[PDB]
């Protein structure tokens, strides 16, 4: 029974499963020297 | 080695152990009389004081027995000063 | 009276991290061929006292910091548990004469992550918090086999009372029914403190967002755990003679060998390289951890197959 | 004073219960929960409970806490705080001042105003803490008890690895 | 079960040893003439006090006095 | 339902730690064994309806032993009486219970 | 009673209404959960201790133990949802509404 | 060469000396030249304040012997 | 209820045996041994009656006996035992095992004389 | 799920069941909790799923709070009597928190907040275990304690719980909430006669556990968790239909059926109480009940709603599940009102 | 008494050097300097691994704490029970490091 209150329910998947809706970057600047730009998965 | 050494500790352990158990009664008794010693001097002072209070029966147990019941902290050092007190009270648990 | 005896201990404290780095430096020196600090003082003597007015005069780095609170109270309890691990040591009198010393320290000791995690989180960076999360995981790691190494030795103790750990090794060092739990001590000691090769937070750190003040505070309860964990591991592996009557005998057995077991750490961070993070997880997950709850069975059940289960009293 | 040192730490454990309920931040929640843990760790070594004191800062303070600080360190990153703070001490406060001035307070059950420390044992235990012999009692007689404690453990750790696995 | 013994003594010597201790601790304490004497000293270690039994007039096997030749001794514990 | 397996069995899983008057380590007594060792025996058998209304006096006393309510109450009432003779000033303490004499043994 | 069980109940009850009210995140009611845990753990020591029932001694360890799995099991829940949504509020986890 | 080390090892080992030759000098001087009696079990708590109570100057380190029966 | 029935302060007056805690363990063996039929009749009575008012007699008998023993040792081996129970008295534990000398000349003296 | 962890934990599950069932120990009744939960955890998570997470987290929060209220209950106990036994208590403030922390483990009202949410974001098989082997541990508990649960409380929650149970479901079309509010009016049905005569709960409990389970059976048998997807069954297996039917109107009340069993006997037993409002209350808000099984019974067997294509497909493959017990939890939940005085058993 | 003490006097000390390590360069003004990492802009990336060593570490101290009352249990009467109990405790403390094993837990962070 659609009342104000409870109108925007939509009804959920059939599967039970909702969308899930990276990795990190680092930037080892130059802080010999070299510059490297990682990216990282853990 | 730790073998021999944990026997022997064994045995020194023992040996300590009875020499509590021999002193064991004399310390009871004396236990005994200080804690009857301590509950006749509150009973004298709670006479002497609660002589205002109406309908007050002095040495009134709270217990329906008439069992001995081991006598409580509070029972002992209630009206005795506050350094004897602490001394009783943490003097154990506070010893370093 | 006993407030002098509470200074009389935390001072020297005090004064032995503060020539430690001394004795660090010169012996790191001549492992390497080269000399140490000799030229501030006579041999170096002004060194570390030059080291300290320097780091106590340096400006404050000052970042923008995500918890000013956390930002005082980390160095705050991490001299605090750097001193307060001290006080039941019995060398050859403890100071607190507690009946569960031993466990004391491994609480005490338990707790000192907390300046770690403290001063990650004050850190306004993520890649300190990642270093410092890294540091926590690798401490807590260790403690695990601090605690199962110290139970299976207190099995041959009785009693978790620091001081019976001298009347236990009378007739012999308790090294010697208990050398595989004494170099998986000492290793695992090793990588409670960040100490080489386990020192990755050296490897960016997670305190560098830390005045030179407060560097020096960190630094020094590192170096105050360090003499600590050595004084504690003579105490409970390689513990003297005690005659009552001369306390000054044990007091001088235990120092020599805390000296040597402490210039023993020097001598082992002036050798190895480095592990690799999950390298020292491994070593202890799957190296340190078995071979400790094998032995924590066996020394469980050999007083009891040798007749020899020691006194509670 | 110094006969109502368990009320003090008492106090200072329900003022750190406020604190840290009254929810600031996880990690101020946190770290008010661990003063707190510290000082209801000090009420149960003032009565003698050295080993199970012992058990709050190695376990509670020492595991369990640095495991949530942990978590809060990399899952998470006013008016009502301070607020619902000042009134959990003033109504703290006013039941300080009532069983003070009074002696006796009856919120849920009645309580007295003296002191904790008449409720104790004038006897001695001899050479034993009895903490100590009832906790070293797990293993002859608490059987059952280790097997379901340990056998809850083991679970423990096939349920964390089975839910935290994303397949 | 002696190859592959010998092989993982070559792989994995840490958990070879490990294995080998655990299964001495589980089973060496049931093999060993010496366990008896350790529940022997614990029930024989003095905690509390002997409380003495009245003397109703028929025990030959509980003493009058500490010194007397009767009742349990520990000759046993003193010589090994 | 309570399926009563531990005595179809006849076996203790936690009997033991029920009840202060139980089998101890080292046979240390509880504080109040006796007073629950004597409700124990009273209201033993006669189910609790009865055992309510009939060992009333014996549940009294032990809860009066563990909670020390009526004792706590009665010291509360003569130290407030004392405090205020000794503010009244018409009483002095005995040197005994200021701490002046050498105590007993 | 004791002086003390009023402050451990109150306590109990502080963090209580603490974890029944909500303010923003999952990690300040396990916190609040476990302020619970604790204030039982000191009561039920006191307790034990004061009446020298001595077998009840290895009680709170076993209540200590027990919920700090239990809490080692929800820190791995938080964790999870944090890995859903990115944060720890609760109010990401309204989808079971319909 | 090698034996410049060793005044750093002197002070810190006279560093390390000193508390525990300190705890022990003051053990002896707040006890009437004697250990610090260890009391970790009750019954040696009793036993302490036994000696504090019968040595009438209210210290448990004032031994009397048999001159105080008679 | 009742009015609990304790006894006066003249009951309980008795010649307290005033010595040290060290003086009581250094002899206690020889104690044990000597004085065993007061000290058990005592505790016998005391677990018994599990009340102190009514073994207040043992207890006078056992601190009558444990005086006539100290006064049995001060007569003839005064001495030794001092030297015995200064050593027992140094120490923090009061171990036994660091006074083997001492003890074995007391136990000497008394099992000559006494 | 690995199949010897799965057997490994719900040997967990049950084993903490038994161990809150046979034990006599306070403390132990909290262990077998504690382990119940644990271990029932992961059974929601079976499918790694956000809502799945979502359900177990707010489970984990209601149970975990009940739990630290039945161990605060304990305490209270252990307070005003100084002992451990599994009995009743001593105290009506221990008696309140322990009677609110066992209705929050069973999800009574008003503390049913998380039944349908968390029953709504789990699979059929953990929602069956949840709805059914989930209640019999706390009403072990309550069975225990009865001379001391104070009466105005536990028929407030019985009748809050029968009322609210009854208006939740009628506004549901998905199926498992429908079976939570369901679930919420049959313990308020449960814990109504508990104080009266407790035999009649243990017949309620018996008999409802028959029909959610062939319910769940059923819905699991054809994978259907919509009232609109649970309506094309008659194009697939009617007879799944008719089964759907007559449990459905067992469920609610009607005679012959089993499930008129329950409440009959419920109602007869408050009546010899001299409590006449109640029962009639009771009966006439169980209409509500078997108002939106009737309207599960008008979408899926006595209609036919139109299906799609696809179901020729699925003509053409037989059923290959373990519909594990199916005919017999059907018999007995249908057919065995004729075997009314069985219920001596349970005594 | 002596213990807290020598608390206070710990912390006392602790913090009057912090005091002093923050409020001893407040003399030196220096510069009032603006001052504006590997990283740039990004959020901190959870790390499931760090958590899973974390709840082992707090399983495995459970466990130990659980082995803690060991150098008692040996004075007991009963010690075949005992020996059994404490044996079956560490036991289960291999059994949970086994199962951490052998389904890939110590992987990574091994
Ligand atoms: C005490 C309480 C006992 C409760 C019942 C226990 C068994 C059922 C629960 C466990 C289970 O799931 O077992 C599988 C279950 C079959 O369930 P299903 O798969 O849903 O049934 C469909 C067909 O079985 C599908 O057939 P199939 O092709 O797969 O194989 C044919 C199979 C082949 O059979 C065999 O192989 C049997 C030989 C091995 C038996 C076990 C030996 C150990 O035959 C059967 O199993 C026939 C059905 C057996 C009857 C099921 C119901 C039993 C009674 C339940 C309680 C009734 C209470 C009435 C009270 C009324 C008043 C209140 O049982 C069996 O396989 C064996 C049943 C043995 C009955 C013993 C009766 C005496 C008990 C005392
Ligand atoms: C898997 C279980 C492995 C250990 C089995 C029990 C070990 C043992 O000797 O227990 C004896 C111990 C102690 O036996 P006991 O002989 O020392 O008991 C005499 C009584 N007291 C305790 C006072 C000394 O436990 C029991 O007998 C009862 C508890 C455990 C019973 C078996 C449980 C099995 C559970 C299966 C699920
Ligand atoms: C206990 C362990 C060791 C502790 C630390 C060592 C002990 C000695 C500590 C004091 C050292 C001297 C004071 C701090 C340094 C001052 C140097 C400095 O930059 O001075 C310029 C500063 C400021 O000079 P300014 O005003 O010209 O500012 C220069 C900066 N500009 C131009 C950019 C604005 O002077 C001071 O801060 C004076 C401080 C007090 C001086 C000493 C007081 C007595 C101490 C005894
Ligand atoms: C348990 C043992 C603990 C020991 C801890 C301390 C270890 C180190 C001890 C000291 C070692 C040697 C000290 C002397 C170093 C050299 C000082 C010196 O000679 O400085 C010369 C300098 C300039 O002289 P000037 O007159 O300008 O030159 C013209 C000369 N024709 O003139 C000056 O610099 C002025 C004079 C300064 C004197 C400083 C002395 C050192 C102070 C160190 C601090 C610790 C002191 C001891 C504390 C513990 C004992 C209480
Ligand atoms: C972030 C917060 C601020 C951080 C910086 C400051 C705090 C951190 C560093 C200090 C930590 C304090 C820990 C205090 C308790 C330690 C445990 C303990 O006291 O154990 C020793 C002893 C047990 O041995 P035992 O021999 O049985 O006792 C003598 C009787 N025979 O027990 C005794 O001897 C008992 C003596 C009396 C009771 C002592 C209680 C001390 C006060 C309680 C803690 C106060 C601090 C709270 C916060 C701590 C940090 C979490
Ligand atoms: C009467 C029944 C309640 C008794 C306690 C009342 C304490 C005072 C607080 C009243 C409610 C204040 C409030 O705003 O509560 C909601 C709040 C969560 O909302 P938040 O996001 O913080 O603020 C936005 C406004 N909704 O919730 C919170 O902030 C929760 C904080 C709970 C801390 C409790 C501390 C003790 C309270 C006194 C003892 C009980
Ligand atoms: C009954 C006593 C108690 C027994 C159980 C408790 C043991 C106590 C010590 C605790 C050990 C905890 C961890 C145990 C995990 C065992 C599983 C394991 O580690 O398997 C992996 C390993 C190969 O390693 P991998 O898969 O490559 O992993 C990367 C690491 N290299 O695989 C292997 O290395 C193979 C391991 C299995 C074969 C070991 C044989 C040892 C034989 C020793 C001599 C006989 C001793 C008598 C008792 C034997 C008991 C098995
Ligand atoms: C006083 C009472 C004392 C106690 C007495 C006994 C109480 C009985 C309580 C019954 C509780 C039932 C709980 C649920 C079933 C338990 C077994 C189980 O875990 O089954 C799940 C399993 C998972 O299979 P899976 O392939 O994962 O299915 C989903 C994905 N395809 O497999 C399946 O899903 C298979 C599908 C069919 C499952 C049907 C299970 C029926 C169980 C109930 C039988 C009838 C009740 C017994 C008699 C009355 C007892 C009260």
């Amino acid at each position: 029974y659609p009342t104000k209150e409870t109108a925007h329910w939509k009804p959920p998947p059939w599967n039970d499963v909702d969308p899930p809706k990276s990795n990190l970057t680092l930037n080892f600047g130059p802080q010999g020297v070299l510059r490297l730009v990682m990216e990282l998965s853990g | 080695s730790m073998m021999r050494w944990n026997r022997e500790r064994r045995r020194l352990q023992i040996e300590d152990f009875e020499a509590r158990i021999a002193l064991m009664p004399l310390l009871q008794a004396e236990k005994d009389r200080r804690v009857l010693q301590m509950l006749r001097e509150n009973l004298e002072e709670e006479a002497t004081i609660m002589k205002d209070v109406p309908g007050w029966k002095v040495g009134e147990s709270v217990f329906h027995t008439t069992r001995w019941v081991t006598p409580m902290m509070g029972e002992l050092y209630g009206l005795r000063t506050g350094e004897e007190i602490l001394s009783s009270t943490y003097g154990f648990i506070w010893y370093t | 009276m006993f407030m002098i005896n509470v200074l009389t201990l935390i001072i020297p404290i005090l004064l032995a991290v503060a020539f430690l780095t001394l004795v660090e430096r010169k012996v790191l020196g001549y492992m390497q061929f080269r000399k140490g600090p000799n030229v501030v003082g006579p041999y170096g003597l002004l060194q570390p006292i030059a080291d300290a007015i320097k780091l106590f005069i340096k400006e404050p780095l000052r970042p923008a910091t995500s918890s000013i609170s956390m930002f005082i109270l980390a160095p705050i309890l991490a001299l605090t548990l750097a001193l307060t691990m001290w006080i039941p040591l019995p060398m050859p009198y403890p100071l607190i004469n507690m009946n569960l010393g031993v466990l004391f320290m491994l609480a005490m000791s338990s707790l000192a992550v907390y300046s770690i995690l403290w001063s990650g989180w004050a850190s306004n960076s993520k890649y300190a918090l990642i270093g410092a999360l890294r540091a926590v995981a690798q401490t807590i790691s260790y403690e695990v086999t601090l605690a199962i190494i110290l139970l299976s030795v207190l099995l041959m103790n009785g009693s978790f009372t620091l001081s019976t750990l001298i009347i236990t090794q009378e007739q012999v060092w308790l090294i010697f029914p208990a050398w595989p739990l004494a170099m998986m001590w000492f290793i695992s000691t090793l990588a409670e403190t960040n100490r080489a090769p386990f020192d990755l937070t050296e490897g960016s750190g997670f305190n560098v967002e830390y005045a030179a003040g407060p560097f020096a505070l960190f630094f020094m309860a590192e170096y105050a755990n360090i003499i600590m964990m050595n004084i504690f591991t003579t105490t409970l592996f390689l513990g003297a003679f005690h005659n009552p009557y001369m306390p000054e005998l044990y007091t001088i057995n235990f120092t020599i060998k805390s000296l040597l077991l402490s210039i023993t750490f020097l001598w082992i961070r002036a050798s190895y390289p480095r592990f690799r993070y999950d390298q020292l997880m491994h070593l202890l997950w799957k190296n340190f951890l078995p071979l400790t709850l094998a032995l924590c069975m066996w020394h469980v059940s050999l007083p009891i197959l040798l007749s020899s289960i020691p006194p509670q009293t | 004073m110094m006969t109502y040192i368990v009320f003090i730490l008492s106090i200072i454990f329900v003022m750190g219960f406020v604190g840290f309920s009254s929810k600031p931040s996880p990690i101020y929640g946190g770290l008010g929960l661990i003063v707190s843990g510290g000082v209801g760790c000090g009420i149960v070594l003032n009565f003698g409970g050295s080993f199970l004191g012992l058990m709050v800062f190695l376990i509670y303070l020492g595991g369990m806490m640095v495991v949530f600080g942990y978590t809060t360190a990399m899952a998470t990153e006013n008016k009502v705080v301070l607020g619902t703070f000042i009134t959990g001490l003033l109504m703290e406060f006013l039941m300080v001042y009532y069983v003070l001035k009074d002696k006796e307070v009856e919120i849920v059950f009645k309580f007295n105003g003296m002191g904790d420390w008449v409720i104790y044992d004038t006897g001695d235990s001899g050479f034993f803490s009895e903490e100590a012999m009832g906790i070293a009692a797990l293993y002859s007689y608490g059987t059952w008890l280790v097997i379901v404690t340990g056998w809850s453990l083991l679970i423990g750790v096939v349920v964390i690895m089975e839910i935290t696995r994303g397949n | 079960v002696a190859a592959f013994l010998k092989n993982v003594w070559a792989k994995e010597p840490v958990l070879v040893a490990s294995f080998a201790i655990a299964g001495l601790a589980v089973i060496l304490p049931t093999l060993s003439p010496y366990t008896k004497y350790s529940l022997m000293i614990n029930r024989a270690t003095p905690y509390n006090y002997p409380v003495p039994l009245r003397d109703d007039g028929n025990m030959p096997d509980v003493p009058s006095h500490p010194q007397d030749p009767q009742g349990p001794s520990l000759e046993w514990l003193k010589r090994l | 339902p309570f399926f009563d397996v531990q005595k179809k069995l006849g076996v203790d899983l936690d009997h033991w730690m029920t009840i202060q008057s139980a089998e101890q380590p080292h046979r240390i007594p509880a504080r109040c064994h006796a007073f629950e060792k004597e409700w124990i025996e009273c209201a033993h058998g006669i189910g609790s309806i009865r055992a309510e209304k009939e060992c009333k006096i014996e549940f009294e006393d032990f809860r009066e032993c563990l909670l020390r309510q009526k004792t706590m109450k009665r010291l509360n009432a003569i130290k407030r009486q004392r405090d205020k003779l000794i503010k009244e000033g018409k009483y002095t303490p005995p040197p005994h219970h200021s701490g002046q004499e050498d105590l007993r043994p | 009673m004791s002086l003390v069980y009023m402050n451990i109940m109150m306590a109990f009850t502080v963090s209580l209404t603490g974890l029944l009210m909500y303010r923003s995140h999952l990690m300040s009611s396990l916190l609040c959960l476990e302020g619970m845990m604790l204030s039982l753990f000191i009561l039920a020591t006191l307790m034990i201790l004061n009446s020298h029932f001595t077998l009840a001694s290895m009680m709170p360890i076993i209540l200590l133990v027990f919920a700090a799995c239990e809490a080692a099991l929800g820190l791995s829940l938080l964790v999870m949802v944090s890995n859903t949504y990115g944060t720890d509020y609760v109010q990401n986890l309204n989808l079971l509404q319909c | 060469m090698w034996f410049e080390v060793l005044p750093g090892i002197a002070v810190m080992g006279v560093c390390l000396f000193i508390p525990g030759m300190a705890t022990a000098r003051i053990h002896r001087f707040s006890n009437g030249g004697r250990e610090k009696r260890v009391a970790h079990y009750s019954y040696q708590w009793y036993l302490m304040e036994r000696d504090r109570r019968v040595s009438g100057v209210n210290r448990y380190y004032v031994s009397k012997g048999l001159e105080n029966i008679d | 209820p009742g009015i609990v029935e304790l006894p006066s302060l003249e009951d309980l007056k008795v010649q307290e045996v005033k010595v040290s805690s060290s003086v009581l363990k250094a002899a206690a063996h020889h104690y044990g041994a000597q004085c065993d039929k007061p000290n058990k009749e005592f505790m016998l009575c005391r677990w018994e009656e599990k009340d102190p008012r009514r073994c207040l007699e043992e207890g006078k008998l056992v601190n009558q006996c444990a005086l006539e023993f100290f006064r049995q040792i001060k007569r003839h081996c005064a001495e030794p035992f001092t030297e015995y129970w200064t050593c027992i008295d140094y120490s923090g534990l009061q171990l036994f095992r660091r006074c083997r000398k001492e003890q074995a000349q007391f136990d000497k003296c008394v099992l000559d004389k006494l | 799920m690995n199949p010897i962890i799965l057997i490994i934990i719900l040997m967990t599950v049950m084993l903490g069941t038994i161990i809150v069932m046979i034990s006599t120990h306070w403390l132990l009744i909290w262990i077998g909790f504690e382990m119940n939960m644990l271990a029932i955890i992961p059974i929601m998570m079976k499918k790694h799923n956000p809502r799945a997470t979502e359900a177990s987290t707010k489970y984990f929060l209601t149970q975990s709070t009940a739990s630290m209220l039945l161990m605060m209950a304990i305490i209270i106990n252990l307070m005003f009597s100084g002992q451990w036994t599994v009995m009743k208590l001593f105290n009506p403030m221990a008696s309140m928190l322990m009677t609110m922390a066992l209705a929050m483990k069973l999800g009574m009202a008003p503390f049913h907040f998380w039944v349908p949410e968390v029953t709504q974001g789990i699979p059929l098989s953990s929602g069956l275990i949840l709805l059914t082997w989930q209640k019999l541990a706390p009403m072990s508990v309550l069975y225990q304690i009865l001379p001391s649960i104070n009466l105005d409380l536990i028929l407030t929650l019985s009748i809050l719980s029968i009322t609210i149970g009854g208006w939740g479901g009628l506004n549901q079309t998905q199926l498992r909430k429908i079976m939570a509010y369901s679930s919420i009016a049959h313990m308020g049905w449960m814990t109504a006669v508990l104080l009266y005569n407790p035999t009649m709960t243990l017949l309620n409990l018996i008999i409802y556990i028959i029909m959610t389970s062939t319910m769940f059976t059923l819905f699991m048998a054809n994978s259907t968790t919509t009232t609109l997807s649970l309506s094309h069954t008659w194009n697939k297996a009617p007879i799944m239909t008719i089964l759907v039917l007559i449990t459905l109107l067992s469920m609610g009340g009607l005679p012959p059926l089993s499930g008129f069993m329950p409440k009959w006997m419920i109602i007869q037993e408050m009546t010899k109480n001299d409590s006449i409002i109640l029962p009639t209350l009771m009966a006439i808000t169980a209409l509500l009940n078997l108002y939106f099984y009737m309207r599960l019974t008008y979408s899926t067997a006595l209609t036919m709603f139109p299906s799609t294509n696809n179901m020729k497909m699925k003509w053409q493959f037989p059923t290959t599940k373990r519909m594990t017990l199916l005919p017999t939890m059907t018999v007995l939940s249908t057919m065995l009102l004729p075997l009314t005085p069985i219920l001596s058993i349970l005594e | 008494m002596n213990l807290m003490i020598t608390l206070l006097t710990n912390f006392t000390l602790a913090t009057l050097l912090v005091t002093i390590a923050f409020w001893l360069p407040q003399l030196n003004v220096y510069s009032e300097k603006t001052s504006p990492d590997p990283m740039g802009s990004a959020r901190l990336p959870f790390s499931m691994k760090f958590f899973l060593v974390a709840i082992t570490f707090l399983l495995f101290d459970l466990e130990i704490a659980l082995l803690l009352p060991l150098p008692w249990a040996s004075q007991t009467t009963n010690l075949n029970t005992m020996l059994t109990m404490a044996l079956l405790l560490i036991f289960l403390l291999a059994v949970s490091l086994a199962y951490e094993w052998t389904q890939k837990g110590l992987e990574w962070t091994e």
